[PDB]
């Protein structure tokens, strides 16, 4: 896990080989691209209640809000599995207004 | 690692403390007193020196 120490990026694996007075390590390493911008938002209260992602972040692609994680996009909804409450939108900066799906409710009708 | 890939401060150190055991809630609820606690230390340590 330590940065930088074998590889350059995020390590996977290593193979060892010989040499005539020596080691040789292959490196294997796992990089990003083709990157995108978005809009982000700390946390979002809806009925007075501020939620907070669990593992990601949230994004906005200029209508809709979703959950990401950090290495890589692939968006989900927002529903109250992914996400936990915490206190009232009164005291946190940066809250913007939205609205948080549930299952319970359409399941049970 | 890779390319340069922006983020707000405030996030990244609500990354910072996840990563240490303490969630990120404690730092949104405790943004003032932190800022300040930083801005007197890094001012102590310029008497210090
Ligand atoms: C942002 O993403 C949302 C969800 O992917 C887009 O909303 C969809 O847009 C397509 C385009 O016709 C529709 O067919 C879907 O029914 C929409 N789904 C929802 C849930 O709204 C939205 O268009 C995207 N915004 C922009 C500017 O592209
Ligand atoms: C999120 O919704 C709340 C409540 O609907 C908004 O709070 C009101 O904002 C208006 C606009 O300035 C004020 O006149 C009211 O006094 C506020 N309180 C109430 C109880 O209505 C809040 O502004 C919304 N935030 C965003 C980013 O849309
Ligand atoms: C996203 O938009 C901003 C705003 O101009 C821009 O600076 C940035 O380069 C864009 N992202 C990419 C990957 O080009």
């Amino acid at each position: 896990k330590r940065v930088d120490f074998c590889g350059k990026g995020y390590h996977l694996m290593s193979f060892p080989q010989s040499a005539p007075h020596g080691v040789v390590f292959l490196h294997v390493t796992y990089v990003p691209a083709q990157e995108k911008n978005f809009t982000t938002a700390p946390a979002i209260c809806h009925d007075g209640k501020a939620h907070f992602p669990r593992e990601g972040v949230f994004v906005s692609n200029g209508t809709h809000w979703f959950v990401t994680q950090r290495n890589f996009y692939e968006p989900q909804i927002i529903t109250t599995d992914n996400t936990f409450v915490s206190g009232n939108c009164d005291v946190v900066i940066g809250i913007v207004n939205n609205t948080v799906y549930d299952p319970l409710q359409p399941e049970l009708d | 690692a890779g390319a340069a890939l922006q983020i707000p401060f405030a996030m990244q150190m609500a990354y910072r403390f996840n990563g240490i055991g303490v969630t990120q809630n404690v730092l949104y609820e405790n943004q003032k007193l932190i800022a300040n606690q930083f801005n007197s230390a890094i001012g102590k340590i310029q008497d210090s020196l």
